């Protein structure tokens, strides 16, 4: 099983979305979640560590997901750290594009609860978690 | 299809238009869904949307206008359901 | 305001119909 | 004053009893007509009373009243002895489907059955029928040309019922009344941008839709087309733009539309605006441009009026 | 006095009861109008009732009074025989909804949807939409484009009940009525500062955010800018500002503004202040501030009254 | 304060109001 005590960072330009993906993992045992409102912020609380999962939007202001993603793979201390792509529109060469980045799952908008548990699910059994 | 009640929640699309509704004289809270794509198909419809440029769902609170059209739908559905 | 206004509403309803008809058709 | 104002200010100053009666003998495009003017009426002055009254007297003058009801002294001279209207609001409807754009039309009875489209268009005018021929598809354009060639009448009340449905067609589209949606209205709408937005606005419409954006193109004037523009309406555009406003301008357009405004200009005052150009310094773009939108509305201002061509 | 003010006085002196009737036939926004501006009213003297009593006469005999309510009497008319004020409405938003600056109107409506947006920009004005279109990000702003190419128009009823949106969303942002907190209030504030603090306030913010403290600065006047005003405004300047003043002032400024301000001066005046400020003692830096200080408010009273240009 | 005053009082208010409405455009 994952560790309940895993921190979460949810990076999205809505602050309802963060609200419901928030309440989403709560529900799935995972309390210890913060939220990002931009890539800029999202870097900065990085910055501070201690976070082990991101949750991240493709389209957000001043950075957007793939350049995140990159950011942080470009990072050693964060190379490692799986990333969760949540978009509105599954373009494929954005997808292509993200795998090349280094994406650890993709979710794509509107999805269920079960969806995400079991991208979830995936992600930790990929990193042996 | 029948099936307990945190199944059904968990099939929900996120996010999504709840309203709760009353059955009188039944004792309870009914539920309509409706599902972000058929409140912009709705939306498409009424403003003159050709259907051409679907809307993709970026997880945002409904505006007042489409909470209007909401509405609408919901009193035409309701009805609907009375009768 | 003379005693036109009068004479003008004791006028066939008719008329004044004819009169709106060609007014507007010169527009 | 027009004549409908005039007949709304007629109307409100006869009394409510006095105007319902006047209503029951007027076309419900007329009565339409008139309340809606009668509802943005605010005002009305002492003249325009007294010249409406006077204006009025003198039309029941003009025609010496008279014209009992039609259609009502028919039938009974008809009932006591022994089309109309009907045949009235077919003409009309005749009338009304020749004033349309054959765009329009085209594409309101496209879809209809082709001998519907024949018959329509046997009793419209000649000119209108072949604008609306000439914009069907080559299959159904024919079929409709092959039926007109053997169009063998109709019976009244099938014309009949079909003018009704057109009639009812047209009230539903003037109900409507679609406000401009085309690449008209984006063109218009892109002019009025900087050219930063506006450009990136055009090369986004080609990305997606290169032939939308050759539309939206084609209905712009974005300036630097005044090269294609006759000589005339360039030398009537010189007597209205500002030397001054002309040399700014000038300054950033292509060395082709530079001719052509020096070509069009007297040889002395060429050479001025020559000299000035080449001794004035470096003028900021935005300048340059409020320049060219300046000579853009005088340019539209005088294509309006007929004075010039586009 | 305003006009808002003579009606005011007006409805004063003519009784609460014949006030209350007037206000029934007003709007609500003349009625809020009204009643805001009665309520500061402290005295009208004899001039400000005679002269509004007077005008008043004047103009109820300019229209000649008459216009029995416009409503009343359609509805009347129709209902005996057989849009108006919500066309009127409608078309009042419209106006509404191009009087506003495109940053507004923008952020008004960045997240409706986009087929939302594209009806909206289609009634409005083409600058108007054009600018709102500019400030949209690169997908939202195309897309919006490409619905309005394919607007194929919105009935009545969904048209106004959009329009009861807007108007209840400006109806609260006007009982808001946002005072001014962006980047331009905080400028005014640090223009005001000593250079102290303003200079300490500048470079924290920068440390915060380099972005928000260049927002500020460029919206400030903190003087050392008048060498990138045009050289015409300068001159305009100098004719407002005392010679001793400007001496003082120039003894702190940098050689490029000194050479800017000496440059658009006559050449006598010219070589005056460079043998005042060669002779010129040291000058404390508060005075020099203070000069600078109204050197700026100058220059403001000037570009209020479009005298300069910044 | 002469008999101006009640002759005023005595207009239609829909009078007054169409002055006052132009009082405020003309601002």
């Amino acid at each position: 099983m994952a560790d309940k005590e895993l921190k979460f960072l949810v990076v999205d330009k809505f602050s309802t979305m963060r609200r419901i993906v928030r309440n989403l993992l709560k529900e799935l045992g995972f309390n210890n979640v913060e939220e990002a409102e931009d890539g800029v912020d999202a870097l900065n609380k990085l910055q501070a560590g201690g976070f082990g999962f991101i949750i991240s939007d493709w389209n957000m202001p001043n950075m957007d997901g793939l350049e995140l993603l990159k950011t942080i793979r470009a990072d050693s201390a964060m190379s490692a750290l799986p990333v969760l792509m949540v978009t509105a529109e599954a373009k494929k060469e954005n997808i292509i594009a993200a795998a090349q980045a280094g994406a650890s799952g993709w979710v794509v908008k509107p999805f269920t609860a079960a969806t995400l548990e079991e991208k979830l699910n995936k992600i930790f059994e990929k990193l042996g978690m | 299809r029948i099936q307990p009640y945190h199944e059904f929640a968990r099939n929900l699309p996120v996010p999504t238009n709840l309203n709760l509704i009353h059955l009188k004289p039944l004792r309870g809270t009914g539920l309509v869904v409706f599902s972000p794509s058929l409140v912009f198909i709705a939306v498409d419809n009424l403003f003159g949307g050709d259907g051409r440029f679907p809307t993709k769902v970026e997880g945002r609170e409904f505006t007042h206008t489409e909470q209007r059209v909401i509405n609408r739908m919901l009193k035409l559905a309701l009805e609907g359901y009375s009768d | 305001m003379s005693q036109r206004i009068r004479e003008m509403s004791d006028n066939d309803p008719r008329v004044v119909a004819l009169v709106i008809r060609q007014w507007m058709s010169n527009d | 004053l027009s004549g409908t104002d005039k007949s709304v200010i007629l109307l409100m100053t006869i009394g409510e009893d006095r105007a319902a009666e006047v209503f029951k003998h007027l076309s419900t495009r007329e009565v339409q007509a008139l309340s809606t003017a009668m509802a943005n009426v605010r005002q009305i002055s002492n003249k325009q009373l007294t010249d409406v009254l006077s204006e009025f007297e003198q039309e029941a003058e003009q025609f010496a009243a008279l014209n009992i009801n039609a259609n009502e002294y028919l039938r009974s001279v008809l009932v006591k002895a022994l089309d109309i209207l009907e045949t009235r609001d077919t003409t009309s409807g005749i009338e009304t489907l020749n004033f349309m754009e054959p765009q329009s039309a085209a594409d309101l009875i496209r879809d209809e059955h082709p001998q519907i489209i024949a018959t329509i268009l046997v009793h419209l005018k000649r000119s209108q029928a072949a604008d609306i021929l000439a914009l069907f598809d080559e299959r159904l354009r024919h079929d409709v040309m092959l039926r007109i060639a053997t169009f063998g009448g109709v019976q009244p009340a099938a014309l009949a019922e079909l003018t009704e449905v057109l009639n009812g067609l047209l009230d539903g589209q003037n109900l409507k009344r679609s406000k401009m949606g085309g690449v008209r209205t984006a063109a218009e709408i892109i002019n009025l941008m900087k050219t930063q937005q506006e450009e990136a606005v055009i090369t986004a419409v080609r990305e997606f839709d290169g032939e939308l954006a050759q539309k939206i193109i084609d209905e712009m004037f974005l300036f630097e087309n005044l090269v294609d523009v006759d000589d005339r309406s360039i030398q009537r555009l010189l007597q209205e733009v500002d030397s001054e406003s002309l040399l700014i301008a000038l300054k950033g357009a292509e060395p082709p539309l530079r001719e052509k405004f020096l070509r069009n200009m007297s040889q002395r005052a060429a050479d001025i605006l020559r000299d000035d150009l080449a001794n004035r310094g470096p003028v900021r773009l935005s300048q340059v441009e409020n320049e060219q939108k300046a000579i853009l509305l005088i340019v539209r201002r005088l294509a309006e009026t007929g004075e010039m061509v586009i």
